[PDB]
């Protein structure tokens, strides 16, 4: 059952209401489970929302991870801190280090809340690992590779990882990939320019060009956009090669008209 | 056809939706649990080492330290598992425990309902570019807004003083509130917008306080663009003759201006002054010691009227091809407010006529209905 | 015009028990004690069954109902 | 047992009471209309009768109002709360001088 | 004491060259005050201006 | 702190404390009942609350 | 076993010594009438480890919340944050820097510091100082200036006036707030009261509007009891700023209370040239300026707008990054039919 | 019945809400009658 779940997380990976919904259905799963379908949800939890830690998937995470069984709490708290990694969202660490507190007279837990401080940390936030990719259009498949084998790995912590082998972190490591938005121009020059970054729209549909910008936040070129997040750049300044600005991107100095 | 399947689909989920509640059972009647578990025995014994209450420092008499603690109970207590003795403040919001009353954990300080909603930390959903007739004006704000916090290093070098104070006005209608708005949304600063309503209150007394706590709060803050609205409402002559009854704005008022600029530094606030009728506002707060870089908006010429023309045709369903300069040209003396509301217009007419596109037609329509209503 | 003779001499020219109060020294203190108070001396003034119940000026109270408050 | 002291802004009244406390040697209380205090609820009333009863005990003294502009004002009808509270207050100081209170041997002085 | 009328005024006006100037001779333009306005105003403009950091960067 | 308010018997007196509420309570012997009366204030103890000494 | 029983002394005294009040001194040896917090009223015998003497009727001191034994005093406390408000990080101006203003500056100076500083000269002549001073700040020329700028004498402290109209709508109080304050500069050494915009307060005292007006009425009372009573104040340098110079209070306005009316004109044309000059010290200006002339061109310029100008100027010449005066698009910085 | 204005508005607890209640339940009355009466016409409720 609990390869099963996986199975139906690693089905249901990109369209944003189903992953959702997939979330619920886990959630069901994990309340009317059994103790192996409860260690199980919280892997297929990771799968669907990795590095993308939403306050409510945070909630549950942490609620099947205080659980009393051993299992159950090591899956939770490394499904979180997957969820968190490269965030370094502050309610996150917070949450994350009263679990440290509490689990103060557990070694295995307190090892596995270490690792998801360093997940909720990665590269202080640089990398995030993510199988989705160019505006939740584009599969990694070496990251889903990688990502596949520590959440298969972690099916069953107790025996696979609470023991010899550990290095399934280290596969994830080089499955590991940024989001960044260096705007280096012809013969790589570092342009600079003004981007505006705002959360994503789903411009399909909606009325004229929509505004992809939530939230206007001009800052420069050297930003890190976020899970979500989209750049429209600025009113003409330059002509973007590609419209769906991320990682290494040229911008031809050619407006039409200042 | 696709209305139909629609019907039947939502009528699927409705379904679905009221079986699940039937078959498991979820509600909460009054106060609930549903997220499941929950359990919160540590949770309990913190409480139980914790669950203090709070008050406001005084003093520390000392070099030991002694603080002394006023509520419903008076206390003189010091000392605690915290440190940065009373951080390095007085007047805060100390939190002290209970049970020999010595552990703290400092808090911020109390703030009244009006000022706390008026923080307004949303985004307003408008950015530069959608902007159109007033290329001068923001090009002024822009400035002073940015300069003194983009790259600043060259505002600086000069050994100019920063302007520190706009208002903007102009006819009713203008784009004040939007370039406001595109500003706010723009900016990475403590941005604070007020509503002049808010601080007329049932006699003396209000208005100074909220003030007051506003000003410190954007004090506390690193940086603040405070956004005045409603100043028309608030503030106006000085003069009693038969308002020696109404001098409770004008003290409000003369509070506002000793806090813009008195006996101290106001600090890295900048204050814009939205209004359409900028003669009754008070010489005092009308110095420009507070408000250095007054703009003026003014009716869009036919290049403005052309831009805001195609900003609002952003939406989508509108004709192929336009010619806009020639619908600026036919609204003539019209406000950035009277395009949109044609825009509008257009729109509805396109829906009168059954239209999914609107058309030129449509839009001269709508600039005769408008111009002779 | 004169009207505290008037209270003051039928005071000493009774024969009876007397009580003497003020127009607002009633209000004060915690919430609530006023009308406490004002019953406690028209207790009084039943058990003491010849009681004359003397109150100063009024005006300070019961001037106006001032209509609906909060 | 009382004396008022018609005066515009410093014809000498400050400066007599001054003497006048400085001269006769007894017990002196100087008191101002800024007595006014609230606890959602009134107690200038109290106060006053705490004056009131202070002398009585200590029987040869001068009691000495100044400014009774603020507090005299005046018995308007349905003004306010504020109002209400401050004739409240003139009017324990009317029962107090006047009425059952009847003084022997207090001064009371007006400015 | 401004050597301009010999002047000792206790309502001298006391300048950042410390001294008590002629009350009609108290300005820098008059007198050559010998100091760093302009270095003074780069200094604390710096110290006291607002810099927007765009609140994106975070640990 | 707190006034007698009346001479209740012989060794009785209500007595309304300062903080509010209101007490009967006995005095101690070498108090001269005579010389406290309604209205006089006194100093009860903190335990038994007899009248321990008046006070003008 | 005298140190052992400080000791003890010291541990039963453990801390937290709710602070409660002195309302009372009585004796029969001395005794206290204490208060506390909670609404109470404790006679002691014994008063404690005070010296029975130093205390006053109306003071803060700490007790054992059980004992009720008066332990160490505390300084007195003001309320209304009056001593938060009354701080003051010592205004980094050090010069008189105004302008053509030097009458008025002159008499403020000798009539605030003299008396401060040589008031050897004062007790010679056997004069008590000069008395509290307004300051007529009726366009605000210059007003926060001279403030500001006697904000640099050696040191002392500075009341601002900040909110003493804060009264509770239900009656509200006299001006605790007042109270307050004058009893700080009271106890404190030599200190000065710069009553900002005391317009906001003052009025003819007969007119009868409706509430509110009477609350002000009574702090204004209580402001001039603070001066005018049975007291010297002799401690105290009350300086008064106001703009509505016609309609203040007849007995606020002067000859014990608020002498020596200081009155801020129209700075002329030498003096517009002095500010505009006194702004532009630290401005890079080019060695090219015509001062004097911009200063004719001023025509009415008075207040701040002066200061205004050469920060637009500075912006001005910063579109291009410059450091010249133009002196035309100065004036149009500063700010058909026939011509 | 005084009218309906100052404070309250329908935000209190006083007779305000006693008059909106009363016109809750009135409205409907079938051939029960109803006399009002009152000293002044000034005062008087425009929901009533
Ligand atoms: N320059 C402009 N560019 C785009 N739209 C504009 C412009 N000026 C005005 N508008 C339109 O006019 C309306 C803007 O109203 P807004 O509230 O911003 O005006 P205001 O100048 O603050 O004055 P008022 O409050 O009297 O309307 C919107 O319809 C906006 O589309
Ligand atoms: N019939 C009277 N004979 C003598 N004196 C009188 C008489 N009536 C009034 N007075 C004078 O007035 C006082 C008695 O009236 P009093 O002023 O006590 O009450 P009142 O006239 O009802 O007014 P108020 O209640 O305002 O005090 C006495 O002190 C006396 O000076
Ligand atoms: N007649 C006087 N003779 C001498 N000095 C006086 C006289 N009147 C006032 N002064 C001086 O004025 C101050 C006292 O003022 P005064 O006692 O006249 O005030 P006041 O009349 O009570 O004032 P206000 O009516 O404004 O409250 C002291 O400096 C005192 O020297
Ligand atoms: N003579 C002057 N010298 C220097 N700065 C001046 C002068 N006059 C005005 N200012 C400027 O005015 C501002 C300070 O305000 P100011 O002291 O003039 O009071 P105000 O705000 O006009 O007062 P009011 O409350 O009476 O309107 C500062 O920018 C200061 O630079
Ligand atoms: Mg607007």
């Amino acid at each position: 059952q609990g390869v099963a779940v996986l199975g139906i997380a690693l089905i249901a990976m990109g369209e944003e209401i189903g992953a959702e919904m997939a979330l619920r259905t886990f959630g069901h799963l994990l309340r009317y489970g059994e103790p192996t379908l409860r260690r199980a949800v919280p892997l297929a939890l990771a799968l669907i929302s990795v590095s993308n830690p939403r306050l409510n998937i945070l909630d549950t995470l942490s609620k099947f991870s205080h659980d009393a069984d051993p299992e159950v709490s090591y899956n939770s708290i490394f499904a979180m801190g997957m969820v968190g990694s490269g965030t370094n969202n502050a309610r996150l660490a917070a949450m994350l280090r009263q679990l440290a507190q509490y689990h103060a007279k557990d070694p295995n837990n307190l090892f596995m809340v270490r690792l998801a401080q360093g997940l909720t940390h990665l590269g202080k936030g640089t990398l995030t690992l993510c199988p989705y990719h160019s505006d939740r259009q584009l599969m990694s498949q070496v990251a889903v590779a990688g990502l596949l084998t520590v959440l298969v790995s972690f099916l069953d912590v107790r025996n696979i990882i609470l023991g010899k082998s550990h290095y399934v972190l280290y596969g994830l490591v080089a499955a590991m990939q940024p989001r960044m938005l260096v705007t280096f121009d012809e013969e790589l020059r570092p342009l600079p320019v003004s981007v505006r970054v705002g959360q994503a729209v789903d411009v399909v549909g909606q009325a004229g060009k929509p505004k992809t910008i939530t939230g206007f936040q001009t800052h420069t070129t050297p930003v890190l956009l976020a899970h979500g997040e989209r750049a429209e750049l600025a009113t003409e300044e330059f002509l973007p090669v590609t419209p769906i600005l991320e990682g290494f991107v040229i911008l031809r100095k050619n407006p039409n008209y200042d | 056809t696709y209305s139909r399947q629609i019907k039947q689909v939502e009528d699927d989920i409705q379904q679905l939706l009221k079986k699940i509640n039937e078959l498991t059972g979820i509600k909460e009647s009054d106060t609930g649990l549903a997220p499941p578990a929950l359990w919160d025995l540590a949770a309990d014994k913190q409480t139980l080492q914790s669950e203090q209450p709070l008050q406001v420092a005084r003093c520390t008499k000392i070099i030991k330290y002694i603080i002394n603690v006023k509520q419903f109970a008076k206390f003189v207590v010091d000392l605690s598992d915290q440190v940065a003795p009373t951080d390095i403040e007085e007047g805060m919001r100390v939190g002290v425990d209970r049970n020999k009353y010595q552990i703290h954990i400092p808090l911020p300080p109390k703030i009244d309902p009006t000022v706390t909603m008026m923080q307004v930390e949303e985004k307003p959903d408008v950015t530069y570019s959608d902007v159109g007739g007033c290329k001068e004006q923001i090009e002024k704000l822009r400035e002073v807004v940015e300069t003194p916090l983009l790259h600043p290093e060259r505002f600086v070098n000069l050994g100019i003083e920063p302007p520190k104070g706009v208002l903007l006005f102009g006819p009713p209608g203008t784009g004040k509130t939007l370039c406001a708005r595109a500003v706010a949304n723009r900016t990475d600063a403590c941005f604070i917008r007020v509503i002049g309503s808010e601080l007329v209150q049932k006699y003396v007394g209000e208005g100074a306080r909220m003030v007051r706590e506003l000003f410190e709060m954007a004090r506390t803050k690193k940086a603040c663009l405070i956004f005045f609205d409603e100043i028309d409402a608030i503030g106006g002559a000085r003069f009693d003759d038969g308002a020696g009854g109404d001098n409770e704005v004008q003290r409000t008022m003369l509070e506002l201006i000793n806090q813009l600029d008195g006996f101290d530094p106001r600090g890295n606030i900048k204050v814009l002054m939205a209004t359409n009728r900028p003669d009754t506002l008070d010489p005092a707060l009308m110095r420009p010691g507070r408000l250095d870089r007054k703009i003026e908006f003014s009716l869009p010429d036919l290049e403005g009227r052309t831009h805001i023309f195609k900003i609002h045709a952003r939406s989508m369903s509108v004709e192929r091809d336009i010619r806009f300069e020639l619908l600026a040209r036919l609204c003539p003396n019209s406000t950035g407010a009277e395009i949109r509301s044609v825009c509008t217009e257009a729109g509805m007419f396109a829906i009168r006529a059954r239209r999914k596109i609107a058309t030129e037609k449509d839009f001269l329509e709508a600039v005769n209905k408008v111009i002779k209503s | 015009c004169g009207k505290t003779m008037l209270a003051k001499a039928v005071a000493h020219h009774t024969t009876a028990a007397f009580i003497r109060v003020v127009g607002s020294e009633f209000v004060q203190k915690y919430l609530g004690e006023g009308p406490r108070m004002v019953r406690d001396v028209f207790r009084l003034a039943k058990e003491n069954a010849p009681a004359i119940i003397f109150i100063d000026e009024i005006d300070a109270i019961a001037t106006k109902r001032f209509d609906a408050q909060t | 047992k009382g004396c008022l002291l018609y005066g515009p802004p410093g014809t000498g009244k400050t400066l007599l009471a001054r003497a006048v406390a400085s001269q006769l040697d007894c017990n002196f209380l100087k008191v101002v209309s800024s007595s006014i205090v609230d606890k959602y609820i009134g107690e200038s009333a109290r106060l006053i009768r705490e004056m009131f009863n202070y002398a009585r005990d200590h029987q040869p003294c001068i009691i000495f109002m100044d400014e009774i502009d603020a507090i005299g004002g005046r018995r308007f009808s349905e003004g306010t709360s504020a109002d209400r509270e401050i004739q409240r207050t003139l009017m324990e100081l009317l029962n107090q001088m006047d009425g059952f209170d009847t003084l022997h041997r207090v001064k009371m002085i007006m400015a | 004491c401004f050597m301009c009328r010999k002047k000792v005024g206790l309502t001298g006006f006391d300048c950042r060259c410390g001294n008590l100037f002629c009350g009609l001779h108290r300005y820098s333009d008059k007198h050559n005050c010998p100091y760093d306005y302009k270095a003074e105003a780069a200094a604390k403009i710096r110290k006291e201006n607002p810099v927007v950091v765009a609140e994106k960067i975070q640990r | 702190v707190g006034e007698v308010l009346k001479q209740l018997t012989e060794e009785k007196f209500i007595v309304k404390a300062t903080n509010g509420p209101r007490y009967v309570v006995g005095c101690r012997r070498q108090l001269d009942k005579s010389k406290l009366k309604p209205g006089t204030r006194v100093a009860l103890d903190m335990t038994t609350l007899t009248i321990m000494r008046y006070l003008p | 076993k005298i140190k052992e029983n400080s000791e003890k002394i010291k541990v039963n005294k453990t801390l937290p010594y709710l602070v409660s009040n002195v309302i009372e001194l009585l004796d029969v040896g001395k005794c206290a009438v204490i208060k506390t917090s909670t609404r109470q009223t404790y006679f002691l015998p014994v008063i404690g480890l005070v010296d029975a003497e130093k205390l006053k009727p109306g003071d803060l001191v700490g007790v054992n919340k059980d004992s009720y034994l008066i332990l160490e005093t505390l300084p007195t406390e003001y309320d209304s944050r009056v001593k938060a408000m009354e701080v003051d990080e010592r205004p980094t101006e050090q010069y008189s820097d105004i302008g053509g203003l030097d009458k008025q500056i002159q008499e403020l100076v000798e009539a605030i510091v003299l008396p401060m500083n040589h008031k050897e000269k004062f007790e010679n002549l056997g004069i008590q100082p000069p008395k509290g001073v307004l300051m007529y700040g009726p366009p605000g020329t210059g007003k926060t200036l001279l403030a500001r700028a006697c904000a640099a004498q050696t040191k002392a402290t500075f009341l601002k006036l900040a909110g003493p109209q804060l009264v509770q709508m239900f009656i509200g109080d006299g001006a605790k707030l007042v109270r307050d304050a004058f009893a700080l500069a009271k106890e404190k050494a030599p200190s000065i009261i710069f009553i900002d915009e005391l317009d906001a307060i003052g009025t003819k005292r007969f007119d009868s509007e409706k509430a509110g007006d009477r609350e002000v009425q009574r702090t204004m009372l209580e402001l001039l009891n603070q001066l005018d009573g049975f007291q010297p104040n002799t401690q105290v340098k009350v300086i008064a700023a106001t703009n509505r110079v016609d309609i203040l209070d007849p007995a606020l306005l002067r000859s014990g209370r608020l002498d020596r009316k200081i009155e801020f004109p129209m700075p002329n044309e030498e003096a517009r040239a002095r500010i505009m000059q006194i702004h532009s010290r630290k401005m890079n200006v080019s060695p090219d300026v015509n001062y004097e002339e911009l200063a004719r061109c001023t025509d009415d310029f008075n207040g701040a707008q002066c200061k205004a100008v050469c920060v637009e100027a500075g912006m001005i010449a910063l579109r291009r990054g410059a450091t010249e005066l133009t002196h035309e698009d100065y004036m149009e910085g500063i700010l058909q039919y026939y011509a | 019945g005084s009218s309906r204005l100052e404070g309250g508005s329908g935000g209190d607890s006083e007779v305000q809400r006693t008059m909106l209640e009363l016109l809750n339940q009135l409205d409907a009355t079938k051939n029960i009658k109803v006399i009002m009466a009152t000293n002044r016409i000034d005062i008087l409720d425009s929901a009533l």
